[PDB]
């Protein structure tokens, strides 16, 4: 699913869920374990705000 | 100045006239001793600048560039006599000329007393700049790069030629010695609005000033190391040194015309801060960091006061040894990767413990720790904006948080966390590469003993 | 010797360059030892001030 | 497609010289140009020119200023004259307008 | 070693010890091994270096400035005469910075040396800060980086200008 | 004088010799770190005597030995101020860091780095000392971020790891922006007092200081991890357990409150200035107290400690008693790093468990541990007559008799409960019960450097309070008259909270099980703050960057209005121009139409 | 109380009620997803295990990522209602609105400075 036609600029990249890396399964063997990514797989947009360094989107108790 | 103008001159004939292997270490030695002759220019006085004749001068202004620009060439030829190595051997002399041929125009440039003559070295240092671009640039992209980088210089300078020789008819001379008692205030009318327009575009268009800046991350991402280092290190000076010297000219009227611009970069600083936290490409993030960092120095120039031009002068050449480090470190990642792509090779701590070292060391001046030169610069500038209006210190506090996070976030995403698993051609680091980096960060730091030297005329 | 004789070309060219810049200065002694704030009398040996 | 040579491997310069200074291929070369550079460097420019800059005759006459203003201070709290007055240049000198 | 009017010094007072007790004072005894462990053999060296120093007298001079005409009695546009003028004027502003430097220097010696009893025994210094300041300040404040001898005596004027108008005006 | 300025400089100048001598000139290797903690050990003997003198004459000066620069009429020299401050804080530091140091000999004995870690903590060391001799503002601003850096680069010591890079980052983060209080009180003291030392801005005394002083206290804000900068502070706990030991109690974090007391003459005549430090000293000790009573990491609990005391302290500088916040800071930095000490001592036991729930059983297998621990938890909750006691008491004193805010004065007295309730917390959790730690007891608290370590910072947490109480001279009247209730509140609240405290934790064994509340999740989750303000405000910043800033502005708008419209207005002149039909008959045609305009329109022909 | 999700606080997938109702159609979905991420894995895997290999394993998708974030931005770029209000309001406006606060600023010093109201008793620096 490509983002919106507007005058943005994305083109034809994919929009991916806005999730967090610190979301993604901790225990399986990921190619990249530290970013949770693995060789081929299309990346986010926004990957690099959403290295675990950077914005969480997990679950909150509250 | 005929003592460096023609030993520089006589690195052109050392260079062909020398044996096939040995072009890298001659050209290196011997740009190394003219280095070092340029301290003589330190002989500077209280009241009058060193005024060597009818056709140069040098005074605490153009002295410490002068010696940074003498400093870099052999830097140069260490950082590019790699990449070059499969180069068939008359190319790599034409290349090494190039280098020679941008130090003797700019040696010219920062000493030449009538400022037409300025303008004529000021536009010359873009031949030999566009040539090493677009010839030994590697990707498809520098035809392009070497356009946006020779239309917007030109864009500029052409209206700058038509107001130095408009000066020069109705004064009578563009000698900057006479300039400085023949000086008239310049009142306000149409006619001085664009009088000052045509003065200061093309310096600001070199800085870059932010919203014409565009030029240069193209610049950056597409040309050769060496390419980077004097764009980096002087070619962007060249528009500070002309500023201060033409903005004598042109009071009061830099007292309202300068809004604009002290706007555009005091909010500018902040925008481009704020984009080097998501760059992608290495080059391209050390790119806008500069730009931040020299938005700093267009407003210290048009606020003119002391401390902001001593602030000026010490940000240009602690600047131009930090950025050029940065662009040395992050070239000394490409050829191992081949990629500028920062998030490709991570964790390199782990592999080059002794490059991490000198990646610590040049992101703390980039980020402005102090005491060093870097810190000093931007403390005093920060000083006389905040005289100049007291609000300047929110946005001046928020640029050095985001600039103390980019350049950490630089540091930690290069260096630490896991090394990427599939890269296993990272090489120890060698003597050329430590050398070239310790060559730029030891002059940095010694200079924090003696700040004196790159504090400027107004000093 | 024909091995190091282009190591002399830099350090002439420094010795040429200052050998001109000081015949520079020959051309520009219309005050030597006339301005208000150094003009003295010359030393019985000196015959000009500076050169 | 057309007739071109393929990409060369990248070369380490370690395999064939494990001494390499990463300079040059050839060893003498390569030796030769880490002495330049480390001589003329470090031990000229960097040793010798922070010497040379440590020493430099009282750089832009600061030392001479803070001897001439202790000779003045001394004099003028001597002879009870201000230490510093606000006129630069004497009023005697000058023609107001009008 | 340094001229004390120019950088004065009231009489220094120091009570003798009284003790009030039969301790032994620590201080007097790491006083006396100081002196004799460090102070002795430091003063043996210098007393050498000293006795090669007087075998080589010789001799530097503090420059004189002959005074020459300010930019009040130059010529509109008349190069030589501003410049010799306008560098006088320089190494004065020079002089005039480190004039200031050296009050500062006795009135933060001063706030030191009183103590607790700074705020009343430092009142001369005080005074003398506050007046060399505001002279400094009517001379060179506002002069902008390109400040030169002509914009000073045109804010001189503009100064002058505006006291006699109030004169007038009284 | 003599004496006392070459060995007041000595000590300084012996920390730096184990730095210089990583130029591997003369160099040891085999030991590097008995060789630094040996340096620190001989530089703690040399301090003694300068602050010995002191003590008996009163003996205070001022070393301005290097000119640096001089800006016109701003002398910068690089000058020490040897006074009250720099007399009584070098020794406790130097006294602190020689047990932190020993113990990090055993601590950090299989890291392959330990001679690095061991130069790190050195030059953390020496910037605190920088910080807190400086005598003039830009030297004093050396420090003051040399300690950041350092902080940084032992935070984020185990680098591998995603959480430490992140509070490493977090540290800095946070404490840059109290540096821009630090800038804007510089540039204030130039512009309008021409001066960055001490001297003259307190000689020139300004009565309109309230924009250098509150510059001053975003600056001890961010430092101290006072309420609004604070979380950074707990983050840092992802550092070596000798690294928070030494953050926590002689350097990086007492910097800010040191900050304030360096300036005391202008903030004692700025009411103002003291209303907002005392509030904001009094939420950040309660609401940190608040949160240590539901953690469970124990370096956290003790972390969320410092935080609570640093807030009395910073309340201390609310109610104009800058002499007792710098007690404080004394007296605090030998129980509190003792507490990080013996929390070591657990957690290198158990096999690097820091959960206090798989702790317990604990009071017998480690008796020295246990009583260094119980020795310490009393100190800070204020027992009568032990190191914290000669500080804190006399806080609570002086806050209850001063003239001050009513809620503030509520709000600190309850977080002394508080302290009480979470010290308890760690004693019985950690210690009685039974253990609830893995099967293969490995519990070891017997080597030397361990034992001589904590066992010098007991004997300083017993005795040292009255030590320095009993020869500092007085520089304020104390308030002794005051009703029994206002003088016992310390005690009596403190009491109350053990009782309190006794109740929650036995609660918890019976056989009942409990829904949380509201209040038990708030505590828990630090009150939202960390939750909501590192994940929005790092979103929004991160978002504006990439969507606005480079790709609206700097990759489109900025392209579309010069060079990209430009390049296309002369590319369709340019095939104006050239798409021409090569007809004779079309050229000349157009030949008589120029020269009829020629004439009629332009009147070229007159 | 139901869990209300946020931009930066996810629903967990326990909670989440498309978790439990799997239909065929959506397991032959996520026989699909294996399928792709099994083949790049195998093409990763023989790659990376070679024993002759020694540089970087080019990524394809981190090439497309850094390209798509750089230069093929103003290829699809329309100017429209939306990124001219947008490039306005982000664009101009900060610079308009930080004139007039320190254009104000400095008009209100510089009165004040005139009229001898502005306090620079020891002001010499600057
Ligand atoms: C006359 C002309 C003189 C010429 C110049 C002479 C000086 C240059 C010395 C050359 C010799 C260097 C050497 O051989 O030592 C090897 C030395 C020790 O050997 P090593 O353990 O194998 O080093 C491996 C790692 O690189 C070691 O990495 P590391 O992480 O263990 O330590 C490296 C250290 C970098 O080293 C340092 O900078 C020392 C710490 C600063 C003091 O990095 C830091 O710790 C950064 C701390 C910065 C914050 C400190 C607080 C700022 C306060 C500023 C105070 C200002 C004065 C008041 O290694 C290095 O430090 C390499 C860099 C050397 C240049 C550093 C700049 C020095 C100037
Ligand atoms: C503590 C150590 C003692 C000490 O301070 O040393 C004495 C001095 C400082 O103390 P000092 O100023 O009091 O001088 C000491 C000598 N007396 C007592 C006579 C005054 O150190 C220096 O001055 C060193 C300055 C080094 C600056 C030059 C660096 C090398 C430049 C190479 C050029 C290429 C790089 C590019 C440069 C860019 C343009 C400038
Ligand atoms: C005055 C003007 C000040 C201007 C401030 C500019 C601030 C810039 C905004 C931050 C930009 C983010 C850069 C990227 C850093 C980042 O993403 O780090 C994320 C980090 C996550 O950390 P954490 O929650 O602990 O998670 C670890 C386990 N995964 O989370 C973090 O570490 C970042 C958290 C900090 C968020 C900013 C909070 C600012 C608080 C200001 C309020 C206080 C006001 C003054 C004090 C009150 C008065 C006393
Ligand atoms: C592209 C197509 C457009 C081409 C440019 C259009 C021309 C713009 C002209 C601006 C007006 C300058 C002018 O004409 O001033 C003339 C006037 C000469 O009169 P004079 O008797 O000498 O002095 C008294 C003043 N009336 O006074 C003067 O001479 C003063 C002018 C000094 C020289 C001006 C130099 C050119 C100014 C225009 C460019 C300025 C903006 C540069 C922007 C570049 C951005 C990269
Ligand atoms: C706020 C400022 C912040 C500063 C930031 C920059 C930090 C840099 C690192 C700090 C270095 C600490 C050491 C400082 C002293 C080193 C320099 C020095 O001692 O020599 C200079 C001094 C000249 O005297 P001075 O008037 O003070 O200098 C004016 C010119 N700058 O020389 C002398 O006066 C005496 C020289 C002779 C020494 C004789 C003793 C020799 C002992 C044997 C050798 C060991
Ligand atoms: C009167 C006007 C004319 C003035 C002429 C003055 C200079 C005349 C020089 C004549 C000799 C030139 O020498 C000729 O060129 C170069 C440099 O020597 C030599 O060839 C060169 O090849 C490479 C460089 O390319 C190097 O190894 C080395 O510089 C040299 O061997 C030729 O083998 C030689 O035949
Ligand atoms: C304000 C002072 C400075 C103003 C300077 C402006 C002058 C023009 C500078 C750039 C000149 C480059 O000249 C020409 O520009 C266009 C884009 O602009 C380039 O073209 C590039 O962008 C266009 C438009 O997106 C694409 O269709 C094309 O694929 C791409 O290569 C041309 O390849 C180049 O030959
Ligand atoms: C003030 C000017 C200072 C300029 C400093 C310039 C430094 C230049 C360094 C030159 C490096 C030495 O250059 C090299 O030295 C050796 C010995 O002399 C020469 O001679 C060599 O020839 C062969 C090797 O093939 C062997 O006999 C032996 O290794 C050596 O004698 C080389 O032919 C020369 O290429
Ligand atoms: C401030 C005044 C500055 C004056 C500077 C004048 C600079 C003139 C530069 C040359 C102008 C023509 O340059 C030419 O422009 C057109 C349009 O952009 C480019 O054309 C390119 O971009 C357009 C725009 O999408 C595409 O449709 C086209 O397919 C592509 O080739 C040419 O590749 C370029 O060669």
């Amino acid at each position: 699913e490509p983002y919106p036609d507007d005058g943005t600029g994305y083109g034809d990249y994919p929009k991916l869920p806005d999730r967090s890396q610190q979301e993604r399964d901790p225990w399986y063997d990921w190619d990249h374990p530290d970013l949770r990514l693995n060789w081929g797989e299309p990346m986010h947009w926004d990957l690099d705000m959403y290295i675990r360094n950077r914005v969480d989107t997990s679950p909150t108790p509250v | 100045m005929l003592k460096y103008i023609i030993p520089t001159i006589m690195l052109m004939p050392l260079t062909w006239l020398s044996k096939n292997n040995m072009i890298w270490v001659n050209s290196t030695a011997h740009s190394l001793l003219i280095s070092f002759t340029s301290l003589l220019l330190m002989n500077q006085f209280g009241d009058n600048s060193l005024n060597f004749s009818l056709l140069f001068f040098s005074d605490s202004l153009s002295t410490p560039l002068l010696i940074l620009t003498m400093w870099l060439l052999p830097l140069m030829l260490m950082a590019s006599q790699h990449h070059l190595s499969k180069e068939n051997l008359t190319r790599k002399k034409l290349f090494i000329t190039m280098l020679i041929s941008l130090q003797l125009f700019l040696i010219m440039t920062f000493t030449a007393m009538e400022l037409i003559l300025f303008y004529i070295l000021f536009e010359a240092t873009l031949v030999p700049t566009l040539i090493i671009i677009t010839r030994w640039g590697n990707q498809t992209e520098r035809l392009n790069a070497g356009l946006y980088f020779l239309f917007y210089t030109l864009a500029g300078s052409l209206p700058l030629l038509v107001a130095l020789i408009y000066i020069q008819n109705t004064v009578g001379s563009l000698n900057f010695l006479m300039l400085q008692y023949w000086v008239q205030p310049v009142h306000n009318s149409w006619s001085n609005v664009f009088m000052w327009l045509a003065c200061m575009m093309a310096f600001m268009v070199k800085m870059p000033l932010y919203g014409l800046h565009l030029w240069l991350p193209k610049a950056h991402v597409e040309a050769p190391i060496a390419g980077s280092m004097v764009l980096a290190a002087v070619l962007l000076k060249l528009g500070g040194y002309g500023m201060l010297r033409i903005t004598l000219i042109l009071n009061p009227m830099t007292d309202f015309m300068a809004y604009p611009f002290i706007m555009l970069s005091l909010w500018g600083m902040i925008m481009t801060s704020s984009i080097c936290l998501r760059q992608t490409d290495l080059k391209s993030l050390i790119a806008y960091s500069s730009v931040s960092h020299m938005a700093l120095v267009i407003v210290a120039i048009l606020i003119q006061t002391p401390w902001s031009y001593m602030g000026a002068t010490a940000l240009m050449i602690a600047h131009g040894l930090t950025s050029s480090m940065l662009f040395c470190l992050a070239n000394s990642n490409y050829e191992r990767i081949h990629s500028r792509t920062m998030i490709l090779a991570r964790g390199l701590q782990t592999l080059l413990p002794l490059m991490a070292t000198w990646w610590l060391l040049a992101s703390l001046t980039n980020l402005a720790l102090p005491p060093t030169i870097n810190l000093i610069g931007e403390l005093f500038v920060v000083m006389s904006t905040f005289s100049w209006s007291n609000i300047t210190i929110i946005l001046m506090g928020v640029n050095m948080v985001i600039t103390a996070l980019y350049s950490l976030y630089m540091l930690i995403m290069t260096q630490r966390g896991k090394y990427t698993y599939h890269i296993n051609n990272i090489s120890p680091s060698f003597t050329r590469e430590n050398a070239l980096m310790s060559l730029h960060i030891l002059p940095l730091l010694l200079l924090t003993l003696n700040p004196k030297i790159i504090l400027g005329p107004l000093y | 010797v024909r091995d190091h004789w282009v190591h002399v070309l830099v350090p002439m060219g420094f010795v040429f360059g200052y050998y001109l810049d000081r015949k520079n200065d020959e051309k520009l002694t219309a005050f030597r030892n006339k301005s208000l704030l150094y003009k003295r009398e010359l030393k019985p040996n000196e015959e000009v001030t500076w050169k | 497609r057309w007739q071109e040579d393929p990409e060369p491997e990248d070369e380490n310069l370690y395999e064939k010289n494990p001494d390499s200074h990463g300079y040059d291929k050839d060893p003498a070369v390569d030796i030769w140009n880490m002495r330049v550079v480390f001589f003329f460097g470090f031990s000229i420019v960097l040793v010798l020119g922070s010497t040379f800059v440590a020493y430099l005759p009282d750089y832009r006459m600061q030392e001479w200023a803070r001897r001439e203003a202790e000779r003045l201070v001394k004099y003028r709290e001597a002879h009870g004259l201000p230490i510093m007055e606000s006129n630069c240049f004497d009023p005697s000198k000058i023609q107001l307008p009008e | 070693s340094w001229d004390k009017d120019v950088y004065p010094e009231p009489p220094r007072r120091t009570p003798a010890p009284s003790p009030q007790t039969s301790l032994p004072n620590p201080i007097t005894y790491l006083t006396k091994a100081f002196d004799l462990l460090v102070d002795r053999p430091v003063t043996l060296v210098r007393e050498f270096i000293e006795r090669q120093h007087a075998k080589n007298k010789y001799y530097y001079y503090h420059r004189e400035f002959r005074r020459v005409p300010d930019i009040t009695e130059c010529q509109e546009k008349d190069v030589l005469c501003m410049f010799e003028a306008e560098m006088q004027w320089r190494r004065d502003y020079k002089v005039d910075q480190e004039i200031v430097n050296i009050i500062q220097e006795r009135l933060k010696a001063c706030q030191q040396r009183e103590g607790e009893s700074h705020r009343q025994n430092c009142a001369k210094e005080l005074e003398q800060f506050t007046q060399v300041v505001k002279a400094y300040q009517d001379r060179y404040h506002d002069l902008g980086a390109h400040y030169s001898a002509r914009k000073c005596l045109a804010k001189q004027k503009q100064r002058m200008l505006a006291e006699r108008k109030a004169a007038k005006e009284a | 004088m003599n004496m006392f300025s070459s060995l007041s400089l000595v000590t300084l100048l012996l920390l730096t010799m184990p730095i210089m001598m990583m130029s591997f000139n003369t160099y040891k290797p085999s030991n590097y770190p008995l060789y630094v903690k040996t340096a620190i050990s001989y530089a703690f003997i040399t301090s003694m005597i300068p602050t010995m003198m002191f003590i008996h004459s009163g003996q205070e000066l001022i070393i301005s030995n290097w000119h640096w620069l001089t800006i016109q009429t701003l002398k910068l020299s690089l000058s020490f101020k040897m006074d009250y401050f720099s007399m009584m804080f070098i020794p406790v530091a130097l006294f602190v860091t020689w047990s932190i140091m020993e113990f990090s000999m055993w601590y950090m004995y299989s890291d392959p780095n330990i001679n690095k870690f061991f130069k790190y903590l050195l030059l953390f060391l020496i910037t605190m000392l920088i910080l807190v001799t400086a005598n003039n503002l830009f030297q004093l601003f050396i420090g003051w971020e040399g300690v950041g850096i350092m902080s940084f680069l032992l935070i984020g010591w185990w680098y591998g790891r995603a959480d430490a890079n992140t509070a490493a980052l977090q540290a800095i983060l946070y404490n840059r922006i109290g540096d821009i209080g630090f800038i804007l009180a510089m540039a204030w003291f130039l512009t309008n007092l021409n001066t960055w030392d001490l001297q003259q801005i307190f000689m020139l005394n300004p009565s309109d200081s309230n924009m250098p002083l509150i510059g001053l206290a975003l600056a001890a804000t961010g430092k101290s991890a006072q309420f609004g900068l604070h979380p950074w502070l707990p983050s840092a706990m992802e550092g070596p357990t000798p690294v928070s030991a030494l953050l926590h109690s002689s350097t990086m974090v007492v910097a800010g409150i040191f900050l304030l007391i360096r300036f005391y003459p202008l903030t004692e005549n700025n009411k103002y200035i003291q209303s907002i430090t005392l509030c904001l000293g009094a939420i950040t000790t309660l609401f940190t107290a608040m949160c240590a009573l539901t953690q469970n990491d124990i370096k956290k609990i003790i972390a969320f400690s410092t935080s609570s005391q640093l807030g009395l302290m910073m309340v201390t500088i609310g109610i104009n008693q800058p002499y007792l916040a710098f007690l404080h800071i004394c007296t605090h930095a030998f129980f509190k790093a003792m507490l990080f000490m013996c929390s070591g001592s657990i957690i290198h036991s158990l096999n690097d468990e820091q959960d206090i729930r798989k702790m317990g059983g604990l009071f017998k297998a480690m008796p020295f541990t246990t009583t260094a621990l119980i020795v310490g938890s009393l100190a800070l909750t204020g027992m009568p007559f032990l190191t914290g006691f000669y500080s804190k008491d006399l806080i609570i004193e002086a806050a209850n008799t001063s003239y001050t805010n009513a809620w503030a004065l509520l709000m600190t007295l309850i977080a002394t409960s508080f302290t009480a309730i979470y010290s308890t917390r760690i004693i019985f959790f950690a210690l009685l019960g039974q253990p609830r730690f893995p099967t293969l007891v490995n519990i070891n608290e017997n080597n030397p450097l361990l034992i001589n370590s904590i066992k010098r910072l007991l004997i300083g947490s017993l005795f040292a309070g009255y030590i320095i109480s009993n020869n500092i001279p007085p520089t304020t009247i104390p308030q002794m008259t005051m009703p029994y209730y206002l003088k016992t509140t310390a005690l009596i609240v403190t009491i109350l909270g053990f009782i309190l405290a006794l109740e929650i934790s036995n609660m918890t064994k019976n056989l009942k099980y409990h829904y949380p509340s509201n209040a038990f999740k708030f505590s828990t989750l630090l009150g939202y703050f960390p939750t909501i303000m590192h994940r929005l405000a790092p979103y929004m910043n991160l978002s504006m960057s990439q969507k606005s800033a480079s790709s609206l502005l700097d990759l489109i708008w900025l392209e579309a209005i010069l060079p990209k419209t430009i390049s296309l207005a002369q590319m369709k002149a340019s095939t104006l121009v050239t798409n021409q039909k090569g007809l004779i008959k079309l050229y000349f045609l157009s030949f008589l139409i120029t020269i009829l305009i020629s004439m009629i329109l332009f009147n070229f022909h007159e | 109380p139901k869990y209300e999700a946020s931009r930066l606080s996810s629903l967990p997938t326990t909670l989440d009620p498309a978790e439990y109702d799997i239909s065929s159609e959506t397991r032959k979905a996520q026989a699909e997803r294996l399928a792709i991420r099994s083949r790049l894995k195998r093409e990763y895997q023989l790659q990376y295990y070679d024993p002759s290999r020694r540089g970087v394993i080019e990524d394809p998708a981190l090439v497309r990522w850094t390209y798509a974030r750089s230069a093929n931005i103003y290829p699809n770029f329309r100017p429209n209602t939306k990124t001219s209000l947008l490039g306005a309001l982000f664009g101009i406006g900060p610079l308009v609105f930080w004139y007039y606060v320190f254009k104000t600023d400095r008009d209100r010093k510089e009165k004040l400075i005139q009229e001898g109201k502005l306090d620079r008793t020891f002001n010499i620096s600057y």
